[PDB]
Parts: structure tokens; C-alpha cells; sequence
């Protein structure tokens, strides 16, 4: 640990200045110190250690997916063979990007899932633990490739068994959840009917319950379902 | 690619 | 070296594919492996080597900016004392720039300036001479930082010096040198006549020289010739 | 800021 020496409080209020920089290498590296003290983790916290890794590993999934468009055009019929090199340098990237992704799961194995006992900061978590696990599904091809979509379910489904019985259905961190264990149904588990159905659903269950709702959560929820109807508009 | 959080 | 065991044609080919990606750090450290190669380097390379580092430098510069701010806001009068963070991060972000700049300049003096004897590549290098002195400049407050500024100052001198001598006043890189040249009179040498004088001057006369090139060469001076223009615009 | 190339 290389934050070892640094306060839990400097490291979260660095992570904070790295946000407003956009420097979310650093945000990631501050935020890692935070939970590596041991301690639970705030709302904000959570979601700054969120936002950190979310942009990390986002890049790396953009640069990713370029050049791996760029090794399969190599690899059509009538391409002039340009040597190992995009092959090398994607496989790079993706070395990367899988450690990123197993960096994010250790953390939430030790020891953040265990400790999490509310709603919101347990269905969070285990939503991070699909997320990533997803991550890691976009890029696997090998033995490992089935074990690596059933963590990515298997976290899914329990995040999403809490959040049906300890939340209500316009709850920022359900809809999120529910947002893209229906994209993982999509992209991931070749199920597009499931990954429609989870987002009509969530989607006619918040609206329902938004009469409930403040003017500023109403906002929130609402930000979310727009993005559920995107999806939607773009599968159907 | 499709939207998620 | 960690790019010595990899051909000098496997960086290139890398470097371009990591600008492809929009992974600057990396085509950064493919284009100073090739460079430590120890041949000299083509245009196109060249080019490499400059838009690698400046996207690098550029978000660090931006970054600094940011904090700067932040600690310049925590320094006012009735601000709540935040302690040492703000300034910490600043340095470290303060010291990676600076880390950079020393390294680039480290390729530049080491020995592709030495070995540049045409126009087009010594001009070219010494800017980048003056361009990462000005941005060392940018941050310096200490008993070195006239010293860099005319470090900066003599880097660009001779620059100007040789392409006034050897290259057509349209020719873009004799452009963007005097674009640069001019924003260091501005913001670093606090001599906004001279930068003024610079920037209109170079303009005019390229703007005689238009009628020499063909419909491309046009394209690439008079784009240069909007940025000196953009700049008057802002400084009169 | 001014533009520089
Ligand atoms: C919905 C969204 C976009 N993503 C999300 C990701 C994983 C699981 C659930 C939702 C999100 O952002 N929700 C959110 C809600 C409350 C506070 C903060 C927040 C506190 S601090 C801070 C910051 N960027 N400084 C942001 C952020
Ligand atoms: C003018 C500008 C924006 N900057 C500049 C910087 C320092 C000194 C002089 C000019 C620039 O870009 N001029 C340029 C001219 C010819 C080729 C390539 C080029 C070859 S390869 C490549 C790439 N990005 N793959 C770009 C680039
Ligand atoms: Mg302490
Ligand atoms: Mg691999
Ligand atoms: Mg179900
Ligand atoms: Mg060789
Ligand atoms: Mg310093
Ligand atoms: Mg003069």
C-alpha cells in the first residue's frame, strides 16, 4: 500500500481534488488507500471509489474495443498481414483492463461485501461485483470465459434479490442495477428477450411509485429511467 | 453501446 | 529502456496505434523507445514523438491549472484552513509535469538535436525545445526561473532564427513556431507588444506568400494562420 | 488560454 502513510480523510478529500482535475488514475489510487484502512464506507465514499474505477477502466474498455476492431480487420480476407504488433498491443491493454477489474474485486472481497450489511451499500457493492465481472466477460475467450459471465449473474441476482425486498422500485442504486444486469442480459448472456423485459419492467415499476417521490428524487429516479427507455428504443 | 451506471 | 528488446518499426507501428486508442501515455513511451534507438527521426515520426507528449503534458497542464486554482481559493482571505492537501497535490501533480518535460527534453538534447541538420527537422526540434522550457516555465518559482524562461527564450531564438533563413514564411511548422513563440511573449516573458508584433507580422507576411502553394499546402498554412488570428483577436 | 500548436 503505498497510501499506507497517508490519512483516510487526506486520501478522500485528494480523491475529491482528482475528480475536479479529471485525473481519475489518481482518484482510483486515492480511493484504494481509503477502503484499504479498514474502515466502512460512506454514501459519498462509496460512490467516489465508483466514479474513479468507472473512468479507468472505461477508457480502457474504449481503447479496448478500437483495437480490437483494428486485429479483427487484420484478420479478414485480403488484409496485408502487418505482424504481431496490433495483436500484442491489444492483448496489452487487455492485461490492463484485467487488472484493473481484479484490482476493483479485491477490494470489494476484502472486505467491503462482508462488512455491508444496509440495503443501500450492500446491493451498491454486489452491482460493482457484476459490473466488473462483466468487464472481465468482455474480453475473455478461454476456459474461464462461462465461470467469469456466471460470477458476473450470480452477483447481479443477489444485488438484485436485496434491492426487490429492502428498496422501493424508484431507488437510484435499483435502477442502476437494474439498468445494467438487463445491458449484461444483452451483451453478455445472449439473453436480449431477459434484458428487455428487466428494463420494461423496472421501468413501469418506478414509474409507478414516483408520486412518492420529492421534487429533487424525482430527478434522480427519473435521470435513470430516461436511460432505461434509451436502451429499450435501441432494441426494439 | 447501450447506456449503463 | 523498457522498449529496448521491441523494433524500432514495432514502436512506430504501436505509437500509431496507441494515438488510435487515445492512449497518449503509451504512445508517448513507444515514440521514446524509438527515439532511444538512435536514429534520426522521419517527419511522420517526429510528429509522433510531438502529438505523444504534448496530449501527455497537455492534461497534466490542465490538471495543475485546476489545482492551482483550488489552493490559490484556499490561500484567500476568510478561507477555512484545509491543511497541507490542496498544496501536496498540486506538487505531485507539479512534479509528474516536470518529470515529463525534463524526460522530453532529455530525448531533444540527446541527441536529436544534435543530429538535426535540415531545416525542417532542427526548427522542429527546437521548438519543442522552447514549448516544454515555456511549460516548465509555467510552473517555476524558484531560484531557476529566469533561467528557464531563457532557456525557453534562447530555444525558440534560434528556431525562429534558422526558419527565417531557410524556410518560406508559409511553411507551417515556421507558423506554429511563431504562434508559439508568440503565446511565450504573452503569458511567460509578460511582453504582449512583442507577442502582438509576432503574431501579426508572421501573419501578414504568410499571407503573401499564399499565392506560392498548391490547394493543400493552403490548407495547412492559412489553418495555422487562423490560430495567430484567433490570438490577435483575443490580445487587441 | 491562447492557441499554441
Ligand atoms: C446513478 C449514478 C450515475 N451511478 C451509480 C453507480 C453505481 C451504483 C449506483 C449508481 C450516480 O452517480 N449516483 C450517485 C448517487 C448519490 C451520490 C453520488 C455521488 C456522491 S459524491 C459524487 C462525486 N462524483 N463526487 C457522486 C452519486
Ligand atoms: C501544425 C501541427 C498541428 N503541430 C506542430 C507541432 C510542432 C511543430 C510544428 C507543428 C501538426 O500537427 N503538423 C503536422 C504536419 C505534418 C505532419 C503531421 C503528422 C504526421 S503523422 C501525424 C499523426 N498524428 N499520426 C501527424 C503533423
Ligand atoms: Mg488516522
Ligand atoms: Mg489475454
Ligand atoms: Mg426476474
Ligand atoms: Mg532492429
Ligand atoms: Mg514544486
Ligand atoms: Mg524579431
Amino acid at each position: 500500500g503505498a497510501m499506507g502513510s497517508m490519512e483516510r480523510a487526506s486520501l478522500i478529500q485528494k480523491a475529491k481534488l482528482a475528480e475536479q482535475a479529471e485525473r481519475y488514475e489518481d482518484m482510483a489510487a486515492f480511493m484504494k488507500g481509503a477502503v484499504e484502512k479498514g474502515e466502512e464506507l460512506s454514501c459519498e465514499e462509496r460512490n467516489l471509489l465508483s466514479v474513479a474505477y468507472k473512468n479507468v477502466v472505461g477508457g480502457q474498455r474504449a481503447a479496448w474495443r478500437v483495437l480490437s476492431s483494428i486485429e479483427q480487420k487484420s484478420n479478414e480476407e485480403g488484409s496485408e498481414e502487418k505482424g504481431p504488433e496490433v495483436r500484442e498491443y491489444r492483448e496489452k491493454v487487455e492485461t490492463e483492463l484485467q487488472g484493473v477489474c481484479d484490482t476493483v474485486l479485491g477490494l470489494l472481497d476484502s472486505h467491503l461485501i462482508k462488512e455491508a450489511g444496509d440495503a443501500e451499500s450492500r446491493v451498491f457493492y454486489l452491482k460493482m461485483k457484476g459490473d466488473y465481472y462483466r468487464y472481465l466477460a468482455e474480453v475473455a475467450t478461454g476456459d474461464d470465459k462461462k465461470r467469469i459471465i456466471d460470477s458476473a449473474r450470480s452477483a447481479y441476482q443477489e444485488a438484485m434479490d436485496i434491492s426487490k425486498k429492502e428498496m422501493p422500485p424508484t431507488n437510484p442504486i435499483r435502477l442502476g442495477l437494474a439498468l445494467n444486469f438487463s445491458v449484461f442480459h444483452y451483451e453478455i448472456a445472449n439473453s436480449p428477450e431477459e434484458a428487455i423485459s428487466l428494463a420494461k419492467t423496472t421501468f413501469d415499476e418506478a414509474m409507478a411509485d414516483l408520486h412518492t417521490l420529492s421534487e429533487d428524487s424525482y430527478k434522480d429516479s427519473t435521470l435513470i429511467m430516461q436511460l432505461l427507455r434509451d436502451n429499450l428504443t435501441l432494441w426494439t | 453501446f447501450p447506456a449503463t451506471v
